[PDB]
């Protein structure tokens, strides 16, 4: 049993990807940038091996893939559908707005069926039913 | 340009004459280190890209750093280095002599600091080459000499500098060598010590060869050495491809 | 990786390893065998590359497609330089014994992978040196973009420096624990390298 | 119904070749004599890795073969691609037709890199009858995926045509021949047919084949060297081989395109020595005695002498249309020889035809 | 049934060769004699490690051997892989024949790095009816993994093949030589057999094999030093090894060859005089006798002077076929003798096969 990473984190990460990709850097050298540039372990850490399988020659889509507990099924297809079509830097400014919409919608329910589906039925329903 | 690159099937359009070609090829085998000065758009590129894609490379390593791609070769040891975001031509030509380069091609210089690395290279005894914006020897010299390399290190270490032209008779497109073979210094003097072997006349379109003697090119390790370069002299298909192909055998 | 049948791969000793540039890369111990050769033609309908290798590593990456490899490497243990070459390589040996029971003594690709010119310019292009008496020559070692990269943090990490798409190029030192020093020119990517990574070692 | 069919060169990539002989009579004689032949280049992409990808087109093309011959005739002999077919012997029990049939199955099996999924076919390499149930068995094996062959009925579906017979190129080239090798009973012939997909070996003792190899190079690798050289198209690089490497106005031009062409000469020769030290495991003491040339790509100038110096073996060309009747008022024999070497699977499984 | 089996060369790595020798009538009276024989290089991949990392595609080989052959015979002796075998002597008390084998397994047990998981072997080096029970035994011990006699058998199977006799080379290798070396009873002979994968060494007293001992060092190490240097292919380096060594055009190319090989000699010089003087223990004080070289790695030019300079002992190549009757109207004594180095453990389990 392995856990993602924090919505934070996985914008984060996503944004400055889609940044150095646009940029046509190589994509190795944008996995390298990112991992030098960041502040957590898990996330310099993975980013090494996410860019060891880049440099064996297998695709984005393929090397994230050795972390499916991070990035789920549909976030590689979505990096897989960009590779196959030639469109990886347009769809990884698509994930990376995604991954922010998704952080900010995240802090925004919980301030004050994942979390913020249980919390929401909970809280649209705890009056009505006090009542 | 347009390009995939010129080749010395380019006698074919009067540019360089098949002997200056025979003995540049020679020069850049034993690592006679040249430079291409012409003004805007006379050849230097063409013509460097042609005299190093001529040569059978596949034995030496070589070995170039350009600010963007221009250089197209048929060869196998080749590394080519290109000028990223925040660097200088400098830290790649400085990292890259480094290694061991048999050939050092540098795209042009422009910053003066890799200038001075590249004469350095020279003076190790690298086969370098590379382009200036000039028209002539105040041109280059003046221009060379501005970021403070002294002509004893280019011009003593400099062996050979093709000077390049366009010549338009009303319609008539012509790139030529209008013409040097850098000798050395000279202790108390004016410096740049110059033989000027090869001529290019306008009014009759030929190349004259103007005081060279064969006693002049001789600077060869020794007699066998020499004798090669006689031979390649008189005795050394378009595509650079098949031409390389054919330089190689 | 694809062949035809596992068992074709076997009886005829030949393994495809990549493909690239519309070609399937083949590695083949009988090359001169054009029955075997026009079967995978037609078998595959691909147009092949022929790659010789001995015949028992062909084998030995048909079965293995680098097992005990891939769990050895998870041993921190190991990788520690801080520790001396005799110690850590007893560890390799003993952790070796769980799939076998013995101790293997001197496994050489295990240690090869843990424990004058060298051009290597780049991806997919076969090495070439400086040898003391017969200068510039070809080499039948030859990477392709997967293997260059991991050279080249290799020889980076062990010279002491970090080679990224941020810092691409990396001129420094090995430190042969026998003293003796190698000077390493080195570049991660295409960024400066447009042939690919690639790296340079002057002994 | 007993009837005379055609034949096509269908896998001829460069081209697709078809031939009519029949019973042709002459003062109240009559033998088999050649009545039409016909030739059109393959379009490109009709072809892909020894399979029809574009089955309604080259039917198309066939179509114009047929009328171009002017020909009644809609039963037709074809063959596979060398490269759709698995040729190789196989070792077995004589027994009853069933029980051999299904144990040659059995032991093709491992020898097919795919499913059957697979159209397989046997001749004995000895006559049956001369040996007794279980023992002396010998059958080689041609085996197909039944992708090609249908690809190929499809063709041959559509063009109006109907087969009779599915036939394997480098044993169908080999029917023009075959009386001429019968000739000598025990001399060991090398029949080689450089195509431009493949070139095929096989090597007998009177028409009796002794093996079969086909290796990957052929025609279409000195085309392609030449083009790559020169950046021209696959079509002008063609004629640059053909016109460019045999006019006696060429003394310029063997430089500029043997130096393209040198590197696949000598892969060829190479290869051609392996398959030939391949072979020659019992005889280890002999030399060889003759061969012939068949293909187009054997009509590279000067490849017969290179071929002939190189092996250790007088490679010859041949005239296959000799054993067909020729009229000479509607053939003349000299371009009928031209074109031998193209034509003489065309009528190769032509001969298959009325037989 | 009493059968007349085959040979092939399994473990060649280089070759898969095969002969067949058997009772063969003139003028009335019957000898063994050469029959057929055979050889193609081994399909790469093929062979790992000594074992067989596919069945299937060797078979496809070795049926190509028995086609080639025209062979009628499916039963077969072979041979595992020097890499795959442990020979080694080992110490008992002679008794019952169960005791004997068990107390043998028990002794192989910690010799052995494999589990058991080991397909076990002995024979006594000395006659075992002239000692008495609980005195004077000592066996010698074959050992292997039951994955490569597994991985053989499944080749064998697919062939169409039986096997009866799994021999090992070093032995199978002296059967030709076993008659003219009981000729000298008391002679302390060396045989080497050079081959592609590993080079054997077992030395005798008459034909009564004193000890065996096997080095990694083999042809191949040749081979690939060459294609190292010149950054070759292998089988262009093993051109080179060949033809390249040998020519009597060669003069321009042992500087450039010999210095690439001088390495390998060397060491292969200080492995052999390594092995003979780790022997060398109860004669003190004595020299050698003569020996003889078998496989093709032997064949390097000027290899057996050097050898025989370098480790004190006359060291010949020897002609195995002299040990068969040959007919001259089918095989010429020269090849015959020049591919002897090769085929010398090929014909060896063959005299194993009818015996």
């Amino acid at each position: 049993g392995f856990g993602g990473v924090e919505g934070k984190d996985i914008l984060v990460f996503t944004r400055q990807f889609a940044t150095m990709i646009d940029a046509g850097l190589p994509l190795v050298q944008c996995l390298d940038i990112l991992a030098s540039q960041m502040d957590n372990p898990s996330f310099k850490k993975v980013l090494f091996a996410i860019k060891s399988k880049v440099e064996q020659g297998s695709t984005f889509a393929d090397a994230l893939k050795e972390h499916p507990k991070v990035f789920d099924e549909l976030y590689v297809q979505l990096c897989a559908a960009g590779e196959v079509g030639g469109i990886l830097d347009a769809i990884l400014n698509r994930l990376a707005a995604y991954r922010e919409k998704n952080e900010k919608l995240k802090s925004k329910v919980k301030s004050a069926l994942v979390a913020i589906g249980v919390t929401a039925v909970l809280l649209l329903k705890v009056t009505p039913v006090f009542e | 340009l347009d390009k995939s690159n010129l080749q010395l099937d380019m006698t074919k359009l009067g540019f360089d004459a098949q002997p200056l070609a025979w003995f540049k090829e020679a020069i850049d085998r034993p690592y006679g280190m040249v430079l291409v000065t012409g003004p805007t758009g006379s050849g230097k590129t063409t013509t460097l890209y042609s005299a190093l894609s001529s040569l059978n490379g596949l034995d030496t390593n070589i070995c170039t750093a350009e600010d963007p791609v221009e250089f197209n070769f048929a060869g196998i040891n080749q590394v080519q280095m290109h000028d990223d975001i925040g660097l200088n031509f400098a830290a790649a030509l400085r990292s890259f002599l480094r290694q061991d380069p048999d050939i050092i091609m540098i795209g042009e210089i422009r910053d003066f600091e890799t200038a001075e690395i590249g004469v350095k290279a020279a003076l190790t005894g690298h086969l370098v080459l590379s382009t200036l914006h000039t028209n002539d020897a105040p041109g280059t010299v003046s221009r060379l000499l501005n970021m403070g390399i002294e002509p004893f290190l280019v011009t003593a270490s400099l062996n050979l500098i093709l000077a390049q032209r366009l010549a338009r008779r009303l319609c008539p497109a012509c790139k030529k060598p209008a013409e040097c073979r850098d000798c050395n210094d000279r202790g108390y003097r004016g410096r740049v010590a110059i033989y000027e072997v090869m001529p290019f006349w306008d009014g009759l379109k030929e190349l004259v060869i103007n005081g060279a003697s064969a006693a002049e090119l001789k600077q060869e390790a020794i007699r066998l050495g020499m004798s090669s370069l006689r031979m390649s002299g008189l005795r050394k298909a378009t595509t650079l491809e098949e031409v390389v192909g054919n330089t190689a055998p | 990786i694809k062949l035809v049948p596992k068992e074709v791969a076997e009886k005829h000793l030949v393994v495809p390893v990549n493909r690239a540039g519309p070609s399937l890369i083949v590695a083949m111990c009988d090359p001169s065998n054009i029955f075997a050769v026009d079967d995978l033609k037609f078998l595959t309908g691909y147009n092949i590359e022929t790659v010789v290798a001995s015949e028992v590593s062909i084998r030995e990456a048909i079965e293995r497609y680098k097992g005990p490899s891939l769990e050895d490497i998870v041993g921190d243990v190991g990788d520690d330089i801080e520790v001396t070459k005799e110690e850590t390589e007893n560890i390799d040996e003993m952790a070796k014994a769980a799939d076998d029971a013995p101790v293997v003594k001197l496994v050489n690709l295990i240690l090869m992978d843990a424990i004058s010119d060298i051009h290597v310019e780049p991806y997919e292009k076969d090495f070439r040196v400086r040898f003391r008496i017969d200068g510039v020559m070809y080499e039948v070692m030859r990477p392709p973009m997967k293997l260059r990269n991991a050279i080249t943090s290799r020889l980076k990490i062990m010279a002491s420096l970090d080679i990224s798409e941020r810092r691409l190029p990396q001129d420094g030192r090995i430190k042969i624990k026998m003293g003796g020093g190698k000077e390493m020119d080195f570049r991660v990517s295409v960024c400066p390298t447009l042939f690919g990574e690639k790296v340079v070692m002057r002994l | 119904a007993k009837g005379k069919l055609v034949l096509g060169l269908d896998i001829g990539s460069t081209s697709i070749k078809m031939i009519l002989l029949k019973e042709q009579r002459k003062r109240g004689e009559v033998i088999y004599a050649l009545q039409s032949f016909g030739m059109k280049p393959l379009p490109p992409e009709a072809i892909v890795d020894g399979a029809l990808m574009n089955s309604t087109a080259i039917v198309q093309a066939v179509q114009d073969l047929m009328s171009e011959l002017k020909v009644k005739g809609k039963d037709v002999a074809i063959g596979v691609s060398g490269h759709s077919v698995i040729i190789k012997k196989i070792q077995m029990p004589r027994m009853s037709q069933d029980e051999l049939e299904e144990s040659i199955q059995w032991e093709a099996e491992q020898y097919i890199p795919f499913d059957v999924k697979d159209v397989n076919i046997d001749t004995q390499i000895l006559d049956g009858g001369g040996n007794d149930a279980t023992g002396q068995m010998d059958v080689l094996l041609v085996a197909a995926k039944k992708d090609m062959i249908n690809d190929y009925t499809t063709v041959v579906s559509e063009a109006g045509l109907a087969p009779v017979v599915v036939d394997v190129d480098a044993f169908a080239v080999q029917n023009m021949f075959s009386v001429n090798y019968d000739v000598p009973e025990r001399e060991t012939v090398v029949l080689i047919n450089a195509g431009a997909s493949v070139v095929n070996i096989n090597i007998i003792s009177n028409g009796a084949t002794v093996f079969t190899r086909d290796v990957t190079i052929g025609g279409n690798q000195f085309t392609e060297e030449i083009q790559k050289q020169l950046n021209v198209s696959y079509e002008e690089a063609e004629a640059l081989k053909i016109g460019g490497n045999g006019a006696d106005a060429d003394a310029v031009v063997p430089q500029d395109v043997e130096r393209v062409l040198s590197s696949v000469a000598e892969q060829v020769a190479g290869e051609i020595q392996r398959s030939l030290d391949f072979y020659a495991g019992t005889a280890a003491d002999s030399n060889f005695s003759k061969v012939y040339l068949s293909g187009g790509t054997a009509k590279i100038p000067a490849l017969f002498k290179t071929i002939e110096a190189r092996t250790g073996v007088p490679v010859e060309i041949l005239n296959p249309f000799r054993k067909i009747e020729v009229d000479n008022r509607k053939f003349d024999p000299a371009f009928v020889m031209d074109v031998a070497p193209m034509a003489a699977v065309a009528v190769g499984l032509a001969l298959r035809r009325p037989g």
